């Protein structure tokens, strides 16, 4: 048989079977609803619309997210999407196929448990596992140690491996996050004329920062740069016509990444919480973690940001080591890629949790040494 | 019509990459070098001095 | 035949064959276990690690000596370092081989006892000896007279020896070696704010202390000439970066050895146990003994200790004597040097405790007139 | 004339008069700054906020530390900090009274040698002594032997004292403290979905653990009724309502004093480090040193620390001892206590470091016999 691989995340749902390359239903994780109220008798039209589907009838409809930094918080709107999942994109009877999900580190517990009592319950899955993101990050990366930096849409976190052994107190969990990017570009867009409030001009929000975002090498410098010059400045057209224009706010959206004080927080950059977990962890290994600092998610798809955060580690760390930044162009999918590499793995296959195994012990089984 | 300027940059920079290659063969030779040539003038002073208290 | 010649010391093996130059089997009395959790599923990881890939894999194991001042305190690991000088190191199996083994003066009976019953039931080899530290050296170093101050990593001692025999009753033994120097100097780095505290960050004190460290032949003048210039400061550069600068506690730390006061032992320094043996024997044998003073052992590798040794003891001998201490290169390998000539000796072939003696007469074989 | 005791530790300054029977002055050591931009023009507010006026603020700052483990490291605020305990809080011309000021043991050097150069040139106090705070907290218990467990906020550390006389080298030091253990409770908070991550929420996870921590007798029971039972929850009021309940977590904190492995530290308990220590010392005061273990310092006032300290050092030691811990109720303030005490003796006023002592042989005369 063969095990499913769905990638929940936050803002994105991945899923394939264990054993591809690649997954083979990428969508994003809304559920829409109508808010007008729908004249045409017999248009016989749905309630709620999930994925791809409320992306094209955006005009019509709240789009609401049901995991808001890596925790979920509507499980019924969770549980269409993974039924949608099962059912429509893939085409699989849930009831046949053991399944691998994903989760962020340093998440509540009742998440979890609330997750494989879903799985076993409503979709009566023979087997599940709940892995972490990083690790299977690394899996991927063809590594075996190394400092993982997975920045998501909902959570950022590092998780540094070594020989295969992970050391959690040095795991760092911060809530910045795409989701926290795009919200900073709509607020700044405003200073030249756009407005863009509605649950669905997110979504072209969020275009518009995938498009023409970039990281800056040196941000006084291009800040000096937009304003003097205008080489930098691009324009997009948007679904109604009406081009805008965007300036040096280009380069000012990825720039809270590493100033965090632009949307208020407290805390530092990736690149100096990612210094900080070297620096938490032993003193004969941080060569090493120096040398192996792997880049996954979405969020480190900007163009400059692996040069950044090598420009800002290396300022950082002592001058007498190479510091060497692994970014592959198929990081978004990386979480995914190694998770099929696990599920495949037949020495994996004493490590689901059966569904017998469950009924006598309850949803606490999970957080065992599958855990 | 800009597909020259393209394979006359890859062309400089595999000449920049080859450059930086060497350079850093030498630094890192030298440095070896360095660091051998100061641990025996280190050592062979410590017993100089300790010869001269000898002479003393 | 061939026999083996293990010289287990206590914080370096070293084994070979006899009639060999040197040992080829150099590494660690070290046996590390993983702490962390560990996560890659298929990594399939081993749960003891021993000798030299230890060393390799500090940062994520915990490193335990299993033998503390000669006396064998893990009988669990001292095997498995056992097995793999055997098979791993040297690849020989010991059901063929007669094996040399030495041991310290003044040590528990059943320290010898148990270790020829872990030689003879374990390992099954045909035959195996205890030999003294001391006299081996002796042998190594051409003599057949002088005192020999063996300083290991574990125990320091005298043994006077004369025209090849052995005055008990001046055998001197303190607890004072290269170990307790280590730690000497792990608590003195805190006074510039270097903190090592972990069992691997011991190995890389140990580092620093056997390429910084030395003796001051005069310890006021080299304490103002620190106090004064900066011309014997030096520095260091640990795994991971961040030199350290170490300045007087370069002779601070082996001064411990001439004033055990430093670690608040009772004792007197090696330079006063080495006279107070010499006191203790005969009057007609002192002259050659204070001419053949013989050292070896790690713990005697540091710069000008044979210098400030002489000036010691020629300073508390009578005027009149020529006092004159011998150091070999070779000196931390002299042990098994001795060894190897001993178990190569053909008049020796009759000394070893054969397999059969030992079935009929039970471990107590080992303190009879082989001892 | 009288003499000022200031015992800055870490995490609490407490300051008073020689001679008094409490600390006048006790706020925490910390300095705020403000992170927001500031728009009412005309409030006139100041940049940097010390002391206890800074947690009133405490929404508005970002908070420092200038100590981190016993040892300075930011070295304005610390002038800053005792600028306002001189001025503002005892309201005292530091031109006319002695100052005594303690320090912990195996620290740096230069955090002396700075200590006495800002006290005697920033604030020209006429003399000035820097004390051990374990020494301090003996004379404060009433005893003359004894071995004491100093645990404050920064470091933890046994200092065995038999008739007066300090045996330094059995002088054990812990860098696992009651910081430490803040950082551990808000990491093992996050699994029940409350989420503390400014350094203004450190300070309501610090209030959380001192109202509602505790040590279990025997942890693995107290486990197995907190997954039975419900009768260990507890709930507190955030400060904007919020109520938030605990259960594990209210004994799983402070159990990291005896499991330091929980925060991936690779020493030993207080219990085995306290035991530890005394097999340090010589043979015959081991009875006193068992019978006399003093506890001092905040991290000690969990409820239960005392009965399980004395059972694990009682299961250590041999069975014919008598073990006591000694734990009085005015513990936290056992090193100003005992510091006040000391510089109101007759017999030390020929032992403070004077001005022009000073003067004439630099900041080096701190470690001489004017300790
Ligand atoms: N090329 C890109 N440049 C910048 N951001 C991107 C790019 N591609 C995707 N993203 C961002 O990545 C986020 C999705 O990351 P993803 O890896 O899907 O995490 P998750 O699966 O947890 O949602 C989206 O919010 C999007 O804004
Ligand atoms: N060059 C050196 N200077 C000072 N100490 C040394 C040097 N080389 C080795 N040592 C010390 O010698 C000890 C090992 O001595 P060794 O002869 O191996 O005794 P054993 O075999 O009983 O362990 C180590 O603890 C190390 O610290
Ligand atoms: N009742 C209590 N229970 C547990 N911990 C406490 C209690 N009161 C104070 N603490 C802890 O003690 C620490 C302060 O200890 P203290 O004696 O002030 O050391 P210092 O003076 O070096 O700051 C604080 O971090 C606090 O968390």
């Amino acid at each position: 048989t063969t095990a499913l691989v769905c990638d929940n995340g936050s803002g994105l749902v991945k899923a394939g079977f264990a054993g591809d390359d690649a997954p083979r239903a990428v969508f994003p994780s809304i559920v829409g609803r109508p808010r007008h109220q729908g004249v045409m008798v017999g248009m016989g039209q749905k309630d709620s619309y999930v994925g791809d589907e409320a992306q094209s009838k955006r005009g019509i409809l709240t789009l609401k997210y049901p995991i808001e930094h890596g925790i979920i918080t509507n499980w019924d709107d969770m549980e269409k999407i993974w039924h949608h999942t099962f059912y429509n994109e893939l085409r699989v009877a849930p009831e046949e196929h053991p399944t691998l999900l994903t989760e962020a580190p340093l998440n509540p517990k009742a998440n979890r448990e609330k997750m494989t009592q879903i799985m076993f319950e409503t979709f009566n899955v023979p087997a599940m596992y709940v892995a972490i993101q990083a690790v299977l990050s690394l899996y991927a990366s063809g590594r075996t140690t190394g400092i993982v930096l997975d920045s998501g849409d909902g959570v950022t976190h590092n998780v540094p491996i070594y020989e295969g052994y992970a050391l959690p107190h040095a795991i760092m969990r911060l809530d910045l996050a795409g989701r926290d990017l795009t919200d900073y570009l709509m607020k700044i867009l405003t200073e030249r004329g756009y407005s863009f409030v509605t649950t669905a001009e997110r979504e072209i929000v969020r275009d518009i920062k995938e498009k023409l975002c970039y990281v800056a090498l040196d941000f006084e410098n291009e800040m000096a740069t937009a304003a003097s010059s205008s080489s930098l400045e691009k324009s997009y057209e948007l679904p109604d016509g009406q081009v805008i224009t965007i300036g040096n706010e280009r380069f000012r959206c990825p720039e809270t990444l590493f100033q965090p004080s632009f949307i208020g927080m407290e805390s530092a950059g990736i690149h100096e919480t990612t210094y900080n977990s070297i620096m938490k962890c032993d003193i004969d290994i941080r060569k090493d973690l120096y040398a192996n600092n792997v880049l996954s998610g979405g969020t480190t798809m900007y163009p400059g940001i692996a040069d950044r955060m090598q420009k800002e580690i290396t300022a950082l760390a002592p001058s007498t080591m190479k510091i060497k930044i692994i970014a592959p162009p198929e990081r978004k999918y990386s979480v995914w890629i190694g998770g099929s590499i696990l599920a495949s793995l037949s020495t994996f296959q004493q490590m689901w949790i059966s569904k017998q195994e469950y009924d006598e012990a309850g949803p606490s089984i999970v957080h065992r040494k599958c855990f | 019509s800009l597909q020259k300027k393209l394979k006359g940059t890859e062309d400089e920079l595999d000449k920049y990459s080859e450059a930086l290659k060497d350079a850093q063969e030498k630094l890192e030779l030298a440095e070896k070098k360095a660091t051998d040539a100061e641990a025996d003038v280190a050592s062979l002073n410590r017993r100089i001095q300790l010869v001269e208290e000898e002479l003393d």
